[PDB]
């Protein structure tokens, strides 16, 4: 339960064993997800870290390093 | 004005606000429905269907705003399964 | 609405079991019919003095068939066989707040007293 | 202060779709006219919902707007249906034919007109709850004026062959009424394939307002009904009185909702139910399930739980809300005639309960529901002296009770 609790919501997110679920993969090109997805994806990380991801910055968030960067860098 | 745009933020919108329903079962059902019809809908290609989908959506907002606020103002204790 | 008194003997249950049928000094009242929703089997088991030692219960019936069998066997520990006998209807529905449409049930647990104290008293006569 | 149960009981009555209450609000606030006021805005505009309500209404079962009637619910309906048609026929036609697991408004309706001389055949159904159409053709009389069977049971969920019964009452010409309360948006419906001539509309099992129902009318060829409620001729002279809007406009967007959500909602329900269902039967024995699954609204499973009692299963059941076929919950009154009806033992009829899975249950409830039932049912067989007797190898049809 490290801040790669990132890690365990994207893989229970898109179905993907956590093993598949590298720092450098994208949710859309590597992970199979769609905009959709991704959409459930970013409010999945902002119910589990208490967090709000407003529009521009979520648009950025679009690998699985991208995410731990955000949390990490907003408590 | 985009389809896209207008539908991937109303999605959001959509499934925020719903998260705010106090009853259970309003919450859950309203979260999963927006979740099931926006899949369902994905390879819909006639641009003035999409608008048509796109304004029930934007209608269903209200309802969904309104409801909540409703619902807030006459909320009661939550179910057993949410302990 | 929730009757208090009545889903304790449910959720708190006690004495509920058997006694050795064969025994002089166990008594076993079965009454009620499945078909009317209420069977109660009751069963005492008596000193060589008279005194209640022990009793056990099964119910298939309302929880207030179940209150009214199982208020019935915690009540007759400790009677004598004469005082168990004194147990009433009327004081098993008073205990338990019982509406007027379940009296039927603290009738069945008093029928259910009298039937193991009499199965009792059959098997003393030497 | 406590936590609330979760409702597993949608066959009494269901919760307001969000959708409903909000379309009923502006005429609670702003538009209270009355829509029987023809000369000011206020009447227009609720008016004009009142006539929106009634298409809604209408494109639901595949009727004309002038078809539907409102009323103040299912019972009003079934009243109008079968007291309005068997007098208005009264002249040539005495007899009706209904069945024994009809609701119980269509019962007394029709025990109300035995005492006014009607004659009625109560038909009898099979084990499965479903009528044997073979005897319904037999049947009919020629003061035969109408028949009635209900879509969907409300206490089993079967359903009855609404579409074969209407092609042989209409080759007879005899009126054909369902009461539809139970079916209405769960099923599809359409007057014309099924060949109804009356049916009857209930709100509040529909996810609508209570206090408001329909009953269709076919209008051709048309079929008379004497009116019961006297008064100045609202709807059509049908049913006098004051439309209530607010119910109405909320009936009629249920109806649209249910229309637009009907298949959506049987898939998921669907299998919810079958989840319920195999997961009792294959975690207890002596579980039965009460009417023919091959005909069976999912959203109604009516199962029998030898050796306990029902009442004492909703009892240890505390934090569901359900319903039961003993005599002591039905209403303080009598035992279950439905099951009665379908020859169910009358020990394993005090031992039934009705799980309802509607438009709002989640997975989650059903697995509890399912966990609690399967812990209670242990319990409660553990404190039966029928299972104690029939562990001990006891035939209890052998017995001499008292
Ligand atoms: C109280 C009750 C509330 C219930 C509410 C139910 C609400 C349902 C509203 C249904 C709304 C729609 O389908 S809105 C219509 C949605 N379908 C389309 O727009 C067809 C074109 N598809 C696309 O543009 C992409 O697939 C896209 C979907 C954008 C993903 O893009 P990503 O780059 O992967
Ligand atoms: O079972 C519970 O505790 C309730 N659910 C509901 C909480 N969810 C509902 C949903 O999104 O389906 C979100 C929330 O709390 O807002 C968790
Ligand atoms: C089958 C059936 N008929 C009639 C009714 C009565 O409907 P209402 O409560 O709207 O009068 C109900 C409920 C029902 O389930």
């Amino acid at each position: 339960t490290i801040e790669e609790r990132v890690k365990k919501i994207i893989g229970e997110q898109l179905g993907v064993k956590q093993e598949e679920v590298t720092n450098n993969a994208s949710f859309v090109e590597d992970l199979g997800a769609d905009s959709l997805d991704t959409v459930e994806l970013v409010m999945a990380l902002e119910e589990e870290f208490d967090t709000e991801i407003p529009d521009e910055e979520a648009e950025k968030i679009t690998t699985v390093q991208a995410a731990i960067d955000y949390i990490n860098g907003h408590q | 004005a985009s389809s896209r745009a207008q539908v991937l933020a109303l999605y959001r919108a959509m499934l925020r606000e719903s998260k705010r329903f106090s009853a259970y079962n309003y919450r859950t059902y309203a979260v999963r429905r927006i979740r099931d019809a926006f899949r369902e809908n994905k390879n819909v290609k006639d641009p003035v269907e999409i608008q048509t989908l796109v304004n029930k959506a934007k209608r269903d907002l209200g309802v969904i705003r309104r409801q909540v606020h409703i619902g807030q103002l006459y909320s009661t204790d939550k179910l057993i399964i949410e302990n | 609405a929730l009757s208090t008194q009545v889903v304790d003997h449910y959720e708190n249950p006690r004495n509920v079991g058997s006694l050795d049928k064969t025994s002089k000094n166990v008594g076993t009242g079965l009454v009620g019919a499945p078909a009317c929703g209420d069977v109660m089997k009751l069963q005492i088991q008596v000193d060589e003095k008279g005194k209640i030692v022990d009793a056990r219960f099964k119910t298939f019936g309302c929880g207030s068939a179940i209150a009214s069998s199982s208020l019935a066997t915690e009540w007759v520990k400790g009677k004598t066989v004469e005082e168990a006998l004194t147990i009433k209807n009327t004081d098993i529905a008073k205990e338990l707040c019982l509406p007027p449409v379940k009296l039927h049930c603290s009738m069945l647990a008093e029928d259910a007293i009298k039937a193991a104290l009499a199965d009792y008293k059959l098997k003393q006569e030497p | 202060s406590s936590l609330r149960p979760l409702y597993m009981d949608v066959q009494a009555t269901t919760p307001l779709d969000p959708r409903v209450l909000d379309a009923m609000l502006p005429y609670l606030i702003n538009y209270y006219g009355n829509p029987h006021s023809r000369t000011h805005a206020y009447g227009w505009e609720s008016e004009a919902a009142m006539e929106r309500a009634r298409q809604q209404v209408a494109s639901l079962i595949g009727a004309d707007p002038r078809e539907i009637i409102f009323t103040s619910g299912a019972t009003e309906s079934n009243n109008i249906a079968i007291k309005g048609v068997a007098r208005f026929y009264r002249s040539r036609k005495k007899h009706l034919i209904t069945t024994q697991t009809e609701h119980k408004c269509v019962l007394d309706s029709c025990r109300s007109l035995e005492a006014e001389g009607f004659q009625v055949t109560y038909l009898p159904v099979q084990k499965s709850g479903i009528i044997d159409l073979k005897e319904l053709e037999a049947a009919i009389q020629p003061d035969t004026s109408l028949v009635s069977v209900m879509t969907v049971n409300n206490e089993i969920g079967v359903k009855q062959p609404i579409a074969e019964i209407g092609r042989i009452c209409s080759s007879r010409k005899v009126y054909f009424h369902t009461d539809a309360a139970q079916a209405v948006g769960k099923i599809p419906l359409d007057v014309n394939d099924m060949k109804i001539d009356l049916m009857s509309i209930s709100g509040h099992k529909i996810y609508g307002p209570k206090g408001v129902g329909a009953i269709y009318i076919r209008r051709r060829p048309r079929v008379r009904v004497e009116a019961l409620q006297s008064g100045g001729g609202q709807e059509r002279g049908m049913r006098s009185g004051t439309v209530p809007t607010p119910l109405v406009v909320g009936l009629g967007a249920a109806c649209e909702v249910a229309q637009q959500e009907m298949e959506y909602d049987h898939k998921r329900i669907s299998k919810l139910s079958e989840r319920l269902i195999q997961n009792i039967m294959k975690s207890l024995p002596d579980v039965v399930m009460n009417g023919d699954p091959k005909h069976h609204y999912p959203g109604c499973i009516n199962l029998s739980f030898a050796y306990v009692e029902g009442e004492s299963l909703l009892m240890a059941l505390k934090d569901v809300a359900l319903s039961s076929g003993s005599a002591c919950t039905s209403a303080s009154l009598e035992p279950s005639y439905v099951l009665r009806a379908i020859g169910t033992d009358e020990d394993l009829a005090h031992s039934s309960i009705r799980f309802g899975i509607g438009r709002f249950t989640t997975e989650e409830e059903v697995d509890y529901t399912v966990e609690k039932c399967i812990q209670h049912v242990k319990r409660l067989r553990e404190m039966s002296p029928l299972w104690e007797m029939v562990q001990d190898g006891i035939d209890l049809k052998s017995i001499k009770w008292t």
